[PDB]
């Protein structure tokens, strides 16, 4: 006979923690002991106010408006690393296959280009210390060409602590912890004020990014390994539907973008834990395989680490980011805000027009990251997966609808085009191809802008999309508050040039789709 | 004149003592290095991290009499190292594939009926 | 031509494609909106849904307590916490009666739970609040501290095993006026009592009160089973059947007049409304002509959460501009501080407070904390949509549905749509009186056909493929042999499970072998790729004839797709092994292997282990007060010899005196002597 007994202490919180009129567990015990219904609710239902309903605004083609983004100066780029505006120093390294060194990848890299110009500032940070950024891209230079001054080569460089790199990094700008016992009463001491980030306007760019991350390249940028031999049915469409997918997805740019991100956060958080308290030279390196198919190395640029003594996840390693462009930074000034541009020498292109000379820029900036960000970034061949699930996903469904696998006709039906995109004629429709890479494209955006607010406007445009779906279906759709989903998403677009493009598509769609 | 009394008061110290006569110069920055991997806490990296290092796999002592120092490309496949409980020693994976073509052979044939749990599965299929 | 991918829900239902509204699959990189203005900000809008009830003053802790329950109906369409007693208890009745024996029995099959229940299972779960150290902590270590507390005072019974004993201890502890812990510790009965009832930043329980949490929610899992409506805890692919029977159950019957509208729900403020009184008043009905002790273990957990705390974390950051200093001001002295300091919308959220403020921590009698009584919040839902049935609503619209917590998906039929409204109504009203109030934002109504519910999102018998989070398909980090089997077991249990599509699982799988081989060095022996293993693999290779044979961790090949993941990589190539390769693969005589006696392995050499304080700090920080040394030297003969050294240079070039100079030698001396 196992016997359990709430007194004293537990008693007097147990007879306060009843309905008002109890005073007594026990003597509520013996209400509900001996509770027998009695048309309760259908008594208080009548009692209950009739302002209080759930009355149907049916949902009409006429009902839903587009989306309002907001007005303000244009938004900025606020990638880790340049996406269509970088650029890349390239060697062919045969006979060394697999895991080399990257400092010596880069130096390697380095001695292909012998067009360096003393190096000027085009286009300053205007919230910053613009000749600290053409000292530290000397000091690289410099500090490169001090390494074959060395008796033995060392395997990574570490920067020496100069001023304009304390400044870059954000060395001693961390003000002191005092105790609030001592500055009780100081005449300037207000809370961190997580101020109304100002509202930015949609610039064109953010979809030029999109358009060029959905392109073809001539570098296979993904080398998948082997796999067991197909066997049962289902094995022989798998690889199928992968295979089709992997081919139009090996050479696309995102997947560049998916390699810039898994190298250069993978180098990133190896130094930040290796090198903690030095300025580690970090170079951002990728490789593939050509369109004959040699293996390249290709080095975009270099980034600078501060001290990185990380204990937490969230904890944040400061790091300076120089990147070579070709692109003009005064052509859209208004994406390169964060950023201090210089001018560090003269290429040599040979393009349909012969030859032609033009000047490479160099995007420098300050930034940070954390273990977080950088796992992120380490994690982002996921996106290849999220694409072809997708792409599996629909198959899967619009095969459902007549029973039979459509594995086959998606891919080979090349007459058979799905609607992606818009021109000024209007809505042009492309390859299963193009709308494999499309939807990497965006997988990959959604890792590279990953944002709060694009969480958000996911979620609730999301219902808005299958309202009009119902509409389409001709299942006399109502809604409860629509005002108050649209206040939800519109309560999203704010800055974020990503979230502002993605509602840009939806108003774009929303007119078509009535 | 600080550094040296010092240095006498941690010798003073039996546990203290027996970190400064054992380790050496060279094993320092070995027992510095797999910490920096514990702050990690991902126990995918803190492996990715250890297979970086020479020798990151623990084994019996009797590893020495049983497979060479070095391969036959000059390759050292363990070290004479300190381990946490006992007399285990450190151990490269170079060991385990060297192991698996030049080791002993052992009569397998009680294997598909110690693992009959396991090996079931593949006469399904 | 600008690409839009939005533009493919023209040609393809957003149904089908609705995969690609999913931005991330995977825990993004912030997570962020658990700051002190954040919990300040539910502790505020939990009593202002239940701000017109019965303010009280607790006894034992002295803080203002409100209780919004049979409380003034709602006239606005605002968030209620006045539920109603009445209406409760005859949900609850009406409920027993639909699936009579449900309680009784569901009761029985738990008191064979909360016995058998050992204190091991409260090791398993999360962050927790350790009282012991007024933090928060792993689970296992939280009751490591708590088990020590109880151990230095008078509560040895937690030592017999079973869990129902430990609770008896946290009982007992409750009526002790002292409270001591050896860490010695000293806590007054009442500052003990605030912690024992503590919500610590939303919000993680103290140890005290999860125990109980789990026999309510164990008689709210045995509940749940038994109703079809609850889509708790039901596995994967068993979840999609339950979508289909609700759609078929209501669209057989229904003629031709009879119309059918399925509503996506999604209910508002869920945690914030409903009140633990009503939790009780709920477990009290289920366990009528039940045993006392029985009764109670469960009544405790709602007892607790009525009268609970929530600590409002660390506290606010401070700046000042010119003077460049920054100040922590923590949350016990928030109540005891300057307003002017913060700024206007801080000001008002502590001003707001302020009256619930005790010990540090904001009272919260009303509302509760996300994820605590799911399955049990899931009955009361339930117990709802059972009062749709034709006989219980007495009207010629009538409803069904599914509810799991907060999200829910409704069926109202009606001979006209004059009808369906009355229905929706109906619905809509039942819950305000139980604390359930319909989000008209989130939700959205059309006709029978299409709808979502947890995600899953049915479009004419067909509901869409695709996992909604995928897991690190990358390396485990236990050793060769185990990763592997951990890898593969991860990609087939995601297919059965997670509804992952099989051309994905290939890929999966791929990405795995790439990441394994990566970090094992372990690259197929006939590549060309070079690492410290890449000879030791490739004379393997030469060596072997069978290669198929060889493990992936040997460099050989990856035979690994969608029907072998079940099998152990070891079985799958037994056949094909080279009789020595075996022979020496599984030879237990290895130095590798130690013991040979969610995932199967067979033990191989590749069944290995890698390599696992402020005394190693001490002697590193030394070392650098002689080095701001050869490699073979130790510490203490790197040390030593480096002092004799700049002791005979700086007595050439006079910087210490002969005094100074043999008094180095005589202490170089002393420690050669310990050695
Ligand atoms: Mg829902």
């Amino acid at each position: 006979e196992e016997r359990f007994e709430i007194t004293g202490t537990m008693r007097r919180l147990a007879d306060q923690s009843l309905p008002p009129n109890f005073s007594s567990l026990e003597n509520f015990r013996a209400y509900v002991d001996g509770f027998e219904p009695n048309g309760c609710i259908e008594g208080k239902l009548s009692q209950m106010s009739k302002e209080v309903n759930a009355r149907i605004e049916p949902f009409l083609r006429t009902t839903p408006r587009p989306l309002r983004l907001p007005d303000g100066p244009p938004c900025s780029q606020r990638s880790k690393f340049l996406l269509m505006d970088a650029l890349k120093l390239s060697i062919e390294d045969p006979s060394h296959e697999g895991e080399g060194i990257p400092l010596y990848d880069a130096i390697k890299c380095m001695k292909t280009f012998f067009g360096w110009k003393e190096p000027n500032i085009i286009k300053p940070h205007e919230k910053g210390i613009n000749p600290n950024y053409l000292l530290t891209w000397k000091q690289v230079l410099a500090e490169l060409q001090d390494i074959e001054n060395e008796e033995k080569i060392p395997r990574t460089k570490n920067m020496k602590k100069t001023s304009q790199l304390k400044w870059a990094l954000g060395e001693n700008m961390a003000p002191e912890k005092v105790d609030f016992e001592d500055c009780k009463d100081v005449n300037d001491l207000k809370q961190y004020d997580s101020d109304e980030p100002e509202p930015r306007s949609l610039a064109c760019w953010i979809q030029s990014e999109f358009n060029k991350a959905c392109e073809l390249t001539d570098s296979s940028w993904v080398e998948l390994d082997e796999i067991g031999e197909d066997v049962a049915p289902i094995e022989h469409i798998a690889s199928m539907r992968r295979n089709y997918f992997t081919a139009e997805v090996s050479h696309c740019r995102a997947t560049e973008y998916i390699m810039k991100g898994v190298y250069i956060n993978t180098a990133l958080l190896n130094a930040s834990c290796a090198a903690m308290d030095d300025f580690q030279l970090i170079p951002m390196i990728s490789k593939c395989r050509t369109k004959e198919g040699r293996r390249k190395t290709n080095l975009y640029g270099f980034i600078i680490k501060g001290r990185s003594h990380l204990r937490n996840d969230t904890d944040v390693v400061n790091f300076v980011s120089m990147e070579f462009s070709l692109t003009d930074p005064r052509l859209e000034p208004h994406k390169w805000e964060k950023y201090c541009v210089l001018e560090i020498g003269d290429m040599l292109l040979r393009t349909a027009v012969g030859q032609v000379s033009r000047p490479m820029f160099l995007y420098v900036r300050t930034n940070g990251t954390s273990k977080i960000k950088m796992k992120w970034g380490m994690e982002m061949r996921r996106c290849l997966l999220q694409s072809l699930q997708q792409i599996e996903s629909m198959i899967e469904a619009e095969s459902s609808v007549k029973e039979k696998d459509l594995t086959k006709e998606f891919f080979e039906n090349k007459s058979e085009t799905w609607p992606i995109g818009e021109s000024p004629k209007g809505v042009e429709e492309g390859s299963i191809g193009k709308v494999c890479r499309t939807l990497l494209a965006k997988s990959v955006f959604n890792s590279l802008y990953a944002s709060p607010q694009l969480e958000g406007f996911s979620a609730e445009s999301r219902k808005l999309l299958l309202i009009v779906q119902a509409l389409r279906d001709n299942l006399e759709p109502g809604t409860f508050d629509l005002e108050g989903l649209y206040e939800a998403i519109e309560e999203c677009l704010i800055n974020d040039p990503w979230v502002l493009l993605n509602a840009s598509w939806f108003n774009s769609f929303l007119t078509h789709a009535l | 004149m600080e550094r040296i009394k010092e240095l006498r008061d941690l010798m003073s110290q039996s546990r203290t003592r027996e970190i400064l006569t054992k380790t050496t110069v060279d094993h320092m920055a070995i027992i510095k290095k797999y910490t920096s991997g514990r702050q990690e806490k991902n126990p995918a990296l803190r492996m990715k991290w250890m297979m970086a290092m020479k020798y990151p796999i623990t084994a019996d002592k009797r590893i020495m009499e049983m497979i060479p120092e070095r391969n036959e490309q000059g390759q050292t496949l363990w070290s004479k190292t300190n381990d946490a409980g006992s007399d285990r020693v450190m151990v490269s994976p170079l060991a385990v594939t060297w192991w698996n073509r030049n080791g002993p052979t052992t009569s397998t044939v009680h294997y598909p009926k110690v693992y009959k749990t396991y090996f079931e599965k593949v006469e399904r299929l | 031509m600008d690409v839009n991918p939005t533009l493919l829900f023209l040609k393809v239902p957003v149904q089908n494609a609705i995969s690609t509204t999913f931005p991330y699959t995977g825990d993004p990189p912030y997570s962020h909106g658990t700051g002190t203005g954040y919990t300040m900000d539910t502790v505020n809008r939990t009593h202002k849904y239940s701000e017109k009830g019965k303010w009280t003053t607790n006894t034992e802790t002295g803080a203002p307590q409100l209780n919004p329950i049979d409380g003034p109906l709602p006239e606005d369409n605002e968030p209620s916490g006045y539920a109603q007693t009445d209406c409760v208890l005859e949900a609850m009745a009406f409920l027993e009666e639909s699936h009579p024996g449900i309680f009784e029995n569901s009761c029985l099959e738990t008191m064979e739970i909360v016995q058998q229940t050992r204190v091991d299972k409260l090791t398993q779960g999360r962050q927790t609040y350790d009282w012991t150290l007024n933090r928060n902590q792993p689970a296992a270590t939280a009751l490591a501290n708590t088990i020590e507390v109880f151990r230095s005072n008078g509560l040895t019974a937690n030592e017999s095993g079973r869990l129902i004993d430990f609770l008896k201890d946290v009982m007992d502890s409750m009526d002790k006026e002292e409270m001591e812990i050896t860490t010695k510790q000293r806590l007054n009965k009442r500052s003990y009592l605030i912690r024992a009832l503590t919500l610590n930043t939303i919000a993680t329980p103290g140890m005290q009160i999860r125990g109980f949490v789990y026999f309510v929610e164990a008689l709210a899992r045995s509940i749940c089973e038994k109703l079809e409506q609850s889509g708790l805890p039901v596995g994967g692919n068993e979840k999609k059947a339950k979508l289909a029977n609700v759609v078929r159950k209501m669209m057989t019957n229904s003629q031709d007049t009879e119309l059918s509208f399925t509503i996506t729900g999604d209910n508002t403020k869920w945690n914030e409304n409903q009140n633990p009184r009503m939790f009780l008043a709920m477990i009290t009905y289920i366990t009528r002509n039940q045993p006392e002790w029985f009764r109670n273990v469960l009544s405790i957990a709602p007892i607790m959460f009525s009268n609970k705390m929530a600590r409002l974390g660390k506290g606010y950051m401070f700046e000042s501009k010119s003077m460049k200093l920054r100040t922590q001001v923590p949350a016990e002295m928030l109540a005891n501080i300057d307003l002017k300091y913060f700024n206007k919308s801080t000001r008002e959220k502590i001003e707001k407070i302020r009256p619930l403020l005790i010990d540090g921590t904001a009272s919260l009698s009303p509302g509760m904390m996300m994820g605590m009584f799911n399955m049990l919040s899931t009955v009361l839902g339930v117990s709802i949509l059972n009062l749709g049935q034709k006989k219980y609503t007495k009207t010629t619209y009538w409803w069904d549905g599914l509810q799991s917590s907060d999200d829910f998906a409704l069926i109202v039929n009606a001979p006209n749509h004059e009808g369906i409204q009355a229905g929706v109504d109906r619905f809509y009203r039942t819950c305000k009186l139980v604390g359930i109030n319909m989000s008209k934002k989130k939700s959205y109504i059309n006709r029978t056909g299409t709808f979502e519910f947890t995600s899953f999102f049915y479009r004419y018998g067909f509901v869409a493929n695709f996992s909604m989070e995928l897991p690190s398909f990358g390396v485990s980090g236990i050793n060769e042999s185990a990763d592997m089997s951990v890898g593969v077991t991860v990609i087939k249990n995601n297919m059965i499970n997670n509804d992952l599509g099989p051309a994905t699982a290939q890929m999966a799988l791929q990405l795995f072998i790439k990441d394994y081989r990566y970090t094992y060095r372990c690259h197929r022996g006939d590549t060309q790729i070079q690492t410290r293993r890449a000879f030791e693999l490739k004379k393997l290779w030469e060596q072997t004839r069978s290669k198929a044979g060889l493990l992936v961790s040997d460099g050989g090949p990856n035979l690994y797709n969608i029907r072998n993941l079940h099998i152990p990589e070891v079985c799958l190539k037994w056949e094909l092994m080279d009789e020595d390769y075996q022979g020496r693969l599984c030879n237990p005589m290895n130095p590798f292997v130690s013991h040979k006696e969610e995932y199967d392995a067979v033990a191989t050499t590749h069944s290995w282990i890698p390599k696992r304080e402020q005394m190693y700090q001490k002697c590193c920080n030394l070392f650098e007060k002689f080095f701001p040394p050869v490699g073979i030297s130790s510490m203490v003969e790197a040390m030593v010899s480096r002092a004799r050294i700049d002791a005979r240079i700086d007595f050439e070039s006079g910087r210490i005196k002969k005094e100074e100079f043999a008094e180095i030698m005589k202490i170089c001396s002393t420690i050669e002597e310990l050695r």
